[PDB]
């Protein structure tokens, strides 16, 4: 019935996406090869919902993968589940879009967006019933940030009443890859506040500090980042794929976690984190995957709630547990941060349990929030934008190729309404 | 010849040290941001905290009845 | 007579600023004291907030 | 992803003499030309696409042009170690020198050559399918490198605009200079170098000197010693456009990501580690070890303390196993220093590009090999000093109006005399006007 279709670009989100489906791959028994070799038929009754047979028990993804460069395709064919992907979805970029939002959403959006869209139209159209779209990317990046919600955009558009989950990386000042970071993540903004449905805000320096803490890797690096990252959107639609006591889809997840429109900025949390040489001296149950779910620096934001609050948040729980023990711990942490929940709105957390828990594992938590210390991140990312913008730096660049300050200045300004307004709910 | 050399050598020196000076003013600068950023932080703090201290006391005051 | 004289002035400049320099960095040493103790208090505010809240909690359910 | 050169000057054609040693070594190209059968070494089908074309029947060659007007270099090349390797037609030589004289190699003897040179790069650039810009490689200490080389930017600007033209400028170092009038030339090219190039890398001879004196331990260097080190920098910048690595960097957010302003842009390069074959396996090398030693003040390839002014931006292109992580922290612990402070508007500053590819070695070399390199192309404001400075002993010169007759001779005029000088005193002022 209900269908999700992923759309992918930029280096972020054709790395990440790679992990993505290797791991609901391997998750739903599929091989590398492209055919099913798992044993339980609950890894058959959903496969629709990610992938369509072609011929002969083959098994394609639904999966759209975009670029300006093939620098990062030719590698995402090189690695492993790679041979799965239909090459219709390599929309093949030539030039490239070295770090510019013009460019990515002005020039080269020009001649891409048209095939792009034809793609994702016949991926769309070629199942039964949507349920949505899944799309990644970053707000710092050229091809990602600019194309990407130029996409947004134009889906948005087209369709109008179907879902839009966006997983964006939002640059953190401690890493700092490129310089056209604030430029590029503002005018993201501009675009996301507005079009698309509910976007998972995420970052780098958070991932590192959980690879150096809660999982005690000695050397991280983006081949686990991604790993780390694409578990919950593996996680994500747990209730999509398999049975559950309590079910809830997207549609729920958003009618809860969204008390106003302007307010889908939502932080990402995923238990148990814990390291191989810790693995085997822990007790896994609700209790502890609530302690450590509810744990302030499991966050994968730069963004701590302590000194905000939350207007809301929710758990997908997978394995068999009692929902007694998981509403009292629930109860019993708002109990505990009454003073991080906004009072007006009881009941600030919202639960759901499914039945499968993820391979390997016996246990597993998912946790969405949407709090109002989100607006930090937009905060030192605006002030990073000023600083830069009152200088005019770097900005012929966009200024030579059809932009000028007006939008600049509606990107500015509608950061500082969104942080108003998280304030005044706070 | 040698005495201009050490001339331009203390020169190089001193506009070094003229370079750490004001790199020292504004990290000086910064700092005293967070200082009065994490002082407002935690006066909102205490000032939860005994806002709790009220209430209790009410509690008291209504559950003494 | 006059390279030698641009030496000592400079001499006597760069002095002066090494010693503005060290007052400076003695005072960025106390800022950062100031920085590490005002967390410590800030936590333990903290830990205050969530133990009166817990109580005030247990102690309202009874009404 | 390929990209052209252009060799003017007797320093352009002798570091690319002593690069595309190192480019064919890298890809593993045998010097005549063709690859070898049954050794193999990568996997380069494309990685030799960029700097190499192929004959159909296993024959490469590169895309570049040398030219000179004293044709002994230019024969001397032809009957060389690399008689194959090139195209016996992208060396081209005319017949007589322009002695350091500007006006003799732009006018009188450079408008009869450039009429070849640049029909050259058009039937050389109808072979590409993916171009992405061009780089050239002159001294501005001579004739040919000024003259001819302005003239080549003028009419290859006009011809083919928007595409990039990473230049790789040897000004005269600050007291040490063979020629004598080259004050002249230097602010002659220096008029033509600032409107038609996007991003001009400046390289000197003092500060290489020092480099390979104090740490290369070489203390009586030469010609064949500075090549190396700098055809080692250009292949570290142009690693990328080769070698698939961690995080990519092309030629595009060189300039969108450096040159913040359409004329503020002079790069100061740096490479580390500069290192023997003694001390090598002694050290430690890794990452904060490396980039330290590319910040230090006497690490730059130019003569300038870069602790006068303020960094605008920085890009460093690491080659070699290097995470992420650690690079974070180097660059974190750089900001962290209180030697250098950067520019106000510019928060981020560091761009941090990735390559799995070690860094090459030339068999009779210094340079012993290692795990991993850094090489550091920064946009700064410390370079009005070294513009100041050839301002002053230009105007020294040209106060006795001295040697302007070997330049009226032959088409210069005191007007665009003065224009040049002028010109040089609105950039500094410009530098001047960004720093606050
Ligand atoms: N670093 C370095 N500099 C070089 C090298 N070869 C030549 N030069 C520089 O080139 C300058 C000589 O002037 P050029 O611009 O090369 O003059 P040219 O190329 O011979 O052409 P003409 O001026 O007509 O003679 C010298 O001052 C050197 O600094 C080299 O191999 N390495
Ligand atoms: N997590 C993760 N982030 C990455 C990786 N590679 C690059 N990034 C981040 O992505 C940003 C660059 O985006 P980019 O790929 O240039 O966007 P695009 O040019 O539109 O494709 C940088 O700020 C990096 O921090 C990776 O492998 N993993
Ligand atoms: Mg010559």
């Amino acid at each position: 019935m209900r269908e999700i279709v992923h759309i992918q670009g930029g280096q972020c989100g054709n790395q990440i996406g790679a992990k993505f489906w290797e791991v609901v791959s391997d998750e739903h028994g599929i091989d590398p090869t492209g055919t099913y070799h798992g044993d339980s038929d609950l890894q058959l009754e959903r496969i629709n919902v990610y992938f369509n047979e072609a011929t002969g028990g083959r098994y394609v993804p639904r999966a759209i993968l975009m670029d300006l460069e093939p620098g990062t395709m030719d590698s995402v064919r090189s690695g492993p589940y790679g041979q799965i992907f239909r090459p219709d979805n390599f929309v093949f970029g030539q030039t490239g879009a070295g770090n510019n939002w013009a460019k990515g959403h002005y020039t080269e959006g020009a001649e891409l967006i048209d095939s792009v869209l034809d793609v994702v139209r016949k991926e769309a159209e070629s199942c039964d019933c949507l349920q949505g779209f899944q799309v990644c990317h970053s707000l710092g990046g050229g091809t990602g940030s600019g194309m990407g919600t130029l996409l947004i955009s134009k889906i948005r558009e087209e369709y109008p009443d179907r879902m839009m989950l966006t997983f964006s990386v939002v640059p953190s000042p401690k890493v700092s890859d490129t310089v056209v970071e604030p430029y590029n993540a503002t005018l993201s903004v501009h675009q996301l506040v507005e079009n698309a449905d509910e976007c998972m805000v995420l970052d780098n320096e958070a991932l590192y500090d959980i690879c150096f803490r809660t999982l005690k890797l000695t050397t991280p690096t983006f081949g686990d980042l991604n790993h780390l990252i694409s578990a919950v959107m593996s996680g994500i639609t747990c209730c999509l794929r398999f049975p559950g006591q309590l079910n809830a889809d997207l549609r729920k997840l958003a009618v809860n976690l969204i008390p106003f429109p302007r307010l889908h900025f939502f932080m990402v949390g995923f238990t148990p984190l814990t390291s191989r040489g810790s693995q085997q001296y822990r007790a896994l149950t609700v209790p502890e995957l609530t302690q450590q779910m509810w744990d302030a620096k499991n966050m994968m934001c730069a963004a701590d709630p302590r000194h905000g609050r939350y207007l809301t948040a929710s758990a997908l729980f997978r394995g068999r547990m009692s929902t007694k023990e998981v509403d009292e711990q629930m109860l019993n942490v708002q109990n505990k941060n009454s003073s991080y929940f906004v009072e007006w709105i009881p009941n600030n957390v919202k639960s759901s349990v499914c039945d499968i828990p993820p391979k390997g594992l016996k246990m597993s938590a998912t946790f969405i929030g949407n709090s109002t210390a989100i607006q930090e991140m937009f905060k030192r990312v605006s002030e990073q934008f000023t600083a830069m913008f009152r200088r005019k730096a770097f900005l012929h660049w966009y200024t030579g190729e059809g932009m000028d300050e007006m939008e600049f200045t509606e990107a500015e300004s509608n950061m500082n309404d969104l942080v108003s307004e998280y304030q005044q709910y706070q | 010849v040698g005495r201009k050399e050490e001339l331009e050598a203390e020169v190089v020196e001193t506009q070094a040290a003229q370079i750490q000076l004001d790199k020292a003013a504004e990290d000086f600068r910064k700092l005293h941001v967070e200082r009065q950023d994490l002082i407002r932080q935690w006066e909102e703090a205490v000032e939860a905290m005994r806002h709790r201290d009220a209430a209790i006391a009410a509690a008291s005051e209504q559950f003494a009845m | 007579a006059l390279v030698s004289a641009q030496l000592e002035a400079q001499k006597r400049e760069t002095r002066a600023a090494l010693e503005t320099l060290a007052e400076a960095e003695a005072e960025m040493e106390n800022v950062h004291f100031e920085k590490k103790q005002l967390v410590a208090q800030w936590k333990s505010s903290l830990l205050a907030i969530q133990k009166r809240d817990e109580a005030l909690s247990a102690i309202q359910d009874g009404m | 992803r390929e990209v052209i050169s252009i060799h003017i000057g007797q320093a352009g054609i002798q570091v690319g003499n002593a690069c595309w040693e190192l480019y064919c070594l890298e890809h593993g190209i045998q010097p005549d030309g063709q690859m070898p059968s049954d050794k193999t070494i990568g996997g380069g089908d494309d990685a030799f696409n960029t700097f190499f074309s192929e004959t159909g029947a296993g024959k490469h060659v590169p895309r570049c042009i040398f030219l000179d007007l004293e044709p002994t270099v230019v024969d001397e090349v032809r009957t060389g170690t690399y008689r194959q390797l090139f195209h016996p037609e992208q060396l081209i030589s005319g017949k007589e020198d322009a002695a350091n004289n500007f006006a003799r190699g732009h006018y009188t003897i450079g408008k009869e050559i450039v009429d070849l040179a640049l029909d050259r790069i058009r039937k050389l650039a109808d072979n590409c399918t993916g171009l992405q810009g061009f780089l050239v490689f002159n001294a501005v200490g001579g004739g040919t490198g000024s003259g001819l080389g302005s003239l080549l930017l003028e009419r290859l600007s006009v011809d083919y605009g928007k595409k990039s033209k990473l230049g790789f400028t040897v000004y005269p170092s600050p007291q040490v200079s063979t020629a004598v009038v080259e004050p002249y030339n230097s602010v002659l090219s220096t008029h033509s170098l600032l409107e038609h190039t996007d991003v001009a890398v400046m390289l000197d001879n003092e500060a290489i000197y020092d480099i390979c004196r104090r740490s290369l331990d070489i203390e009586r260097p030469t010609y064949t010693n500075l090549n190396r080190l700098i055809a080692q920098v250009i292949s570290s910048l142009t690693a990328s456009l080769r070698f698939d690595g961690a995080l990519n960097v092309d030629i595009t957010e060189f300039q969108t990501n450096l040159v913040p302003y359409p004329r503020i842009h002079f790069m100061l390069s740096s490479y580390a580690p500069i290192i023997s074959a003694e001390k090598a396996y002694h050290e430690q090398l890794s990452v904060a070890e490396i980039t330290n030693a590319a910040f230090e003040p006497a690490s730059m390839m130019v003569k300038c303390d870069p602790r006068h002014g303020k960094y605008m931006a920085c890009c460093l292109m690491y080659r070699g196993d290097v995470v992420p992580k650690d690079v974070n922290a180097s660059v974190a612990t750089i900001k962290t220093k209180r030697t250098i402070q950067f520019v106000d508007w510019c928060p981020t500053g560091f761009k941090c590009g990735i390559n799995y590819q070690p860094p090459t070695v030339v068999p009779g070399g210094d340079l012993a090999k290692v795990q991993r390199a850094v090489c550091m192309i920064s946009n700064s404001t410390a370079i009005g000093e070294i513009f100041s400075r050839l301002d002053h002993k230009f105007d020294l010169m040209y106060a006795k109006r001295a040697f302007v007759h070997w330049y009226v001779g032959e088409g210069m005029e005191e007007g665009e005399f003065s224009e040049a000088r002028e010109d040089l005193a609105a950039l500094e002022k410009d530098f001047e006007e960004v720093g606050a």
